[PDB]
């Protein structure tokens, strides 16, 4: 029952730990893999899960990530653009995806145009890698042929990601403040 | 008996030229009592009667606005009652000319007046000033018959002055009132602020001259762009990026230098893995070849903005100098009026005649002859603001009859005209894409098939490059070497005159060709220096002034209030606005802002003490800047400060205590290094961000309170 449900979960590709399944449950007499998927998508990957990523992927001694492995996005940075613009269209945008299993953090590079993943992707978004994915000199190579975005909505680290909005703080103009300069009302007719 | 008609021009040379054109040679002339203007007489026909003519000229503006005198003394006055309490009067505008008396004695007996002033908005002000000067001394007439006339024209040329005479109209009091409103607004706001600052800073600091401080509704906004460029230059953070370069051998000696599609990579490890993908490979496979025809469009008709931009960038002439040379060229009759914002030729224009005029100059001779032989191409459609036609040639000129910069400007204007009436430049763009390993590089080249306008404008010609090898798809080429580079991003350069022209045109500040006036004003007042390449480098005084203005009230620097005011002046011009209403509104808002400026001038006094006083700018180094990553000096004056020498800004710190560094930690919002505040007696000390204590990041927290109530989800110290 629960054990075969977890086995089907692993076959589908969500390598979770028995503690994780027991934490993500339903009425404790029958649980369905769809329910586990739905609960897990809303759950941060660090809280639950197991270790399937080898602890050598950043070393560079591996070149293969066989298996339908699900990971979580932690940070997105445009490496084709500098830290002051992040939007200059002088080079095709290429994304340095920081991905995690909750145990070991790996890095991937967008080797093509991945329309599903953008700079506005919320951290905690789950990405499934299928078929064969190639590691080289550290980073993974990701494209549309093996990466699928499985939604993702986890409130605590989306609220943490709201530090992106906090970063855009051009409000430091001292205009309209209570103890500030008088404002310029627009002209009438 | 024969009656008389009077004419007024803006310059004596224009008066003489128009009198010669209209009088068909027969023209008596004698000097006036002023010693600088001459009056010309002849006989012709007006309305339906044979009448005598009397044409004279003014010397630019005839009346200039100022105060009543008692309010003009800056030493003994309250420089806050100049807004809506101090009367204004147009006094004499160079009384050495005695223009009012000259006009009165000239029009002592007259029945008609026609005004040949420049057809710009500023010209109507002079038109109505001359009308005010001459109306009481003319004949009252029998009643109802039109007396005042207005001549509309764009070039001082034959049959153009004639058609200007054939369709006489009336002056525009709306344009006159717009000009008067602009003059009053400047003369009030700028003089009030300048007088207050001059009275405040006077002998206070050794290295600061009182008279060098000035404020203006346009000078400060146009200096804001230069100081903003300076701030970006001084607060630049260089970053290293890597570019892969591939060299391939075509047949035996030619080496194509391919460039990467990804252009740049800002990660050293990513660049290293991309090179590892490539350096072992010894072949390149061509994928796509494209030879597509493209056309480079002709330039639009020349307006004053583009003329000034080109005269600055290419001809090396300032905006005011270019404007004066263009006005002189118009005065002699070589070009049209160079105060035009229209880039579309009217349908009833003699383009073919203008081309036929310049059919003998050796430089552009074959091109003009072939254009006349074949069909004339229609100019590109553009903006049709309804002003004069674009700046176009009207008479043949040679370097011998012209001079230096004037001849250069005429040459550019004629070349632009020929380019406008011409054909597009056609070139084929050959692009070859190569695959090396998993990466794909490219190479591009341009081959000119038929030079069109890029024969009268050689500087716009498509650069010549050797043709790319003819390689079909699926061909293998040897690669010599592939290597990454360690390029670093470069800081922006200082704002050029052309870029300033573009910015002022975009933001709306500067209309009716007042941008050269503003630029020349901020250049004469030592706020910007014209360094090589026509670059406006802000000076210390200008940087400090604009930084203080930004600290006190941002709208005093940002180009918003001036843009709105100029828009309302334009609506004044187009008969839909109230002059009194707009003047009162602007005066009231600027009066409130001036009261706030007086009540909060302490912010500006601080940046001036640390900048223009050598005996009060020495302090111990302290926490880094947040824009410079440079040490900030901690001054021990009564208003304890924190001054950065790189970027001329100061930050206020609490008094009655001590300031100490807080373990090198850094604020996660402004990058500044936060310092602690020991409040005298033995007790708790709270962290304090130097930039947040002066500029709060959140609306709720006011100026001058530390991270105790920072009201920030981040900044753990809060
Ligand atoms: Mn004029
Ligand atoms: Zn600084
Ligand atoms: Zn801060
Ligand atoms: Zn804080």
């Amino acid at each position: 029952m629960a054990q075969v449900a977890g086995a089907a979960l692993s076959q589908a590709g969500w390598y979770l730990s028995d503690e994780g399944i027991e934490a993500c449950t339903s009425s404790p007499d029958k649980v369905n893999v769809n329910d586990i998927i739905l609960i897990a998508l809303n759950t941060d990957l660090r809280t639950i899960g197991k270790k399937f990523l080898p602890s050598d992927i950043n070393s560079g001694k591996v070149e293969k990530l066989e298996g339908p492995c699900v990971l979580q996005i932690q940070k997105i940075r445009n490496v084709a653009a500098p830290k002051d613009n992040e939007e200059s269209q002088a080079a095709p945008r290429m994304l340095r995806l920081q991905m995690t299993d909750g145990h070991i953090s790996c890095t991937a590079v967008e080797f093509s145009y991945m329309s599903k993943i953008s700079l506005n992707t919320p951290p905690g978004t789950k990405v499934k890698l299928s078929g064969i994915v190639d590691i080289k000199n550290g980073f993974l190579l990701l494209n549309d042929s093996n990466t699928t975005v499985l939604g993702g909505e986890v409130e605590h680290l989306i609220e943490k990601w709201e530090l992106q909005r906090s970063l855009s703080k051009h409000n430091r103009s001292n205009i309209g403040t209570e103890g500030g300069p008088p404002p310029f009302v627009p002209f009438g007719q | 008996h024969m009656k008389t008609v009077l004419m007024v021009a803006e310059k004596p040379s224009l008066a003489q030229s128009i009198a010669k054109i209209l009088s068909r040679g027969s023209l008596s002339s004698h000097k006036g009592l002023n010693g600088a203007c001459s009056v010309h007489e002849y006989t012709g026909t007006f309305a339906g009667q044979p009448v005598r003519f009397k044409m004279t000229s003014v010397c630019g503006h005839v009346m200039t606005l100022d105060f009543l005198g008692k309010y003009n003394k800056w030493d003994k006055v309250d420089p806050a009652e100049l807004f809506s309490q101090a009367p204004t009067e147009k006094k004499e505008a160079n009384p050495k000319l005695n223009m009012v008396k000259f006009l009165q004695v000239e029009g002592r007996g007259c029945d008609y007046i026609v005004l040949w002033l420049d057809c710009d908005k500023e010209g109507e002000n002079i038109c109505f000033e001359v009308l005010d000067a001459v109306l009481p001394v003319m004949n009252k007439a029998h009643g109802g018959e039109k007396t005042v006339f207005r001549a509309r024209f764009s070039s001082i040329t034959d049959t153009d002055i004639c058609n200007a005479m054939a369709c006489l109209g009336e002056p525009d009091h709306n344009e006159a009132l717009s000009v008067d409103a602009r003059q009053e607004l400047d003369l009030r706001i700028g003089c009030a602020f300048t007088r207050f600052q001059t009275k405040y800073f006077q002998g206070k600091y050794g290295d600061l001259d009182s008279s060098l401080i000035s404020f203006g509704p346009c000078q400060t906004p146009t200096l804001g762009f230069c100081v903003e460029r300076h701030d970006k230059i001084q607060s630049f953070k260089p970053e290293t990026y890597w570019v892969l370069q591939a060299k391939v051998n075509t047949d035996k000696d030619r080496s194509l230098l391919l460039d990467w599609d990804r252009v740049r990579v800002f990660d050293r490890e990513i660049a290293q893995m991309f090179l590892n993908m490539t350096k072992l490979e010894k072949e390149a496979q061509v994928e796509a070849t494209s030879r597509k025809e493209k056309a480079k469009q002709r330039p639009l008709a020349l307006n004053t903005v583009e003329m000034l931009r080109v005269a600055s960038s290419s001809l090396g002439m300032g905006p005011q100098h270019a404007m004066q040379t263009a006005e002189r060229l118009y005065t002699q009759g070589y070009i049209s009026y160079p105060r035009t914002e229209t880039t579309h030729y009217p349908e009833n224009f003699d383009l073919k005649g203008s081309l036929r005029q310049q059919a003998n100059h050796p430089y552009w001779a074959d091109t003009v002859k072939r254009l006349l032989a074949e069909g004339i191409n229609r100019p590109r459609k553009g903006h049709d603001a309804g002003d004069h036609p674009p700046i176009t040639p009207m008479k043949s000129a040679t370097e011998a009859e012209l001079g230096g910069d004037a001849w250069r400007l005429y040459e550019y204007i004629t070349r632009h005209f020929i380019a406008t009436v011409s054909h597009d430049c056609k070139y084929l763009q050959s692009t070859i894409s190569f695959r090396i390993g998993p990466e794909l590089f490219t190479c591009s080249g341009k081959t000119v098939l038929s030079p069109g306008f890029t024969e009268v404008m050689p500087w716009q010609s498509v650069p010549l490059e050797e043709s790319l090898p003819t390689c079909q798809r699926g061909d293998a080429f040897p690669v010599g070497e592939v290597k990454m580079l360690e390029k670093q991003t470069n800081p922006p350069d200082y704002l050029t005159e052309a870029e300033l022209i573009t910015l002022m045109e975009k933001h709306g500040i500067g209309t009716d060709a007042s941008i050269p006036v503003h630029i020349n004003n901020i250049c004469q007042r030592n706020y910007v220096t014209v360094e090589s390449g026509r670059r406006l480098k802000p000076t210390n005084l200008g940087i400090v002034l604009v930084h203080g203005y930004y600290k006190i009230d941002a709208e005093l620097v940002l180009p918003t209030i001036r843009s709105a005011v100029e828009k309302q002046l334009n609506l004044i011009a187009q008969g839909k606005a109230d002059y009194r209403q707009v003047l009162g509104h602007t005066l009231d808002v600027f009066k409130r802002k001036f009261h706030y400026f007086v009540d909060s001038i302490a912010g500006m006094d601080e940046l001036m003490e640390v900048s223009f006083s050598p005996l009060a700018a020495t302090g111990k180094p302290l926490s880094r800047c947040g824009k410079c990553h440079r040490f900030m000096k901690y001054i021990q004056a009564k208003p304890s400060r924190l001054h950065c020498s790189h970027c001329d800004e100061t930050y206020t710190l609490p008094n009655n205590g001590t300031i100490k560094l807080y373990k090198e930690l850094r604020c996660p919002l402004d990058d500044f290094e936060l310092v602690l505040w020991s409040s005298g007696s033995r007790g708790k000390s709270y962290p304090l961000c130097p930039y947040c204590y002066n500029h709060p990041p959140f609306r709720d927290m006011k100026k001058g309170m530390g991270c105790n109530e920072c009201t920030h989800p981040s900044c753990q110290h809060s």
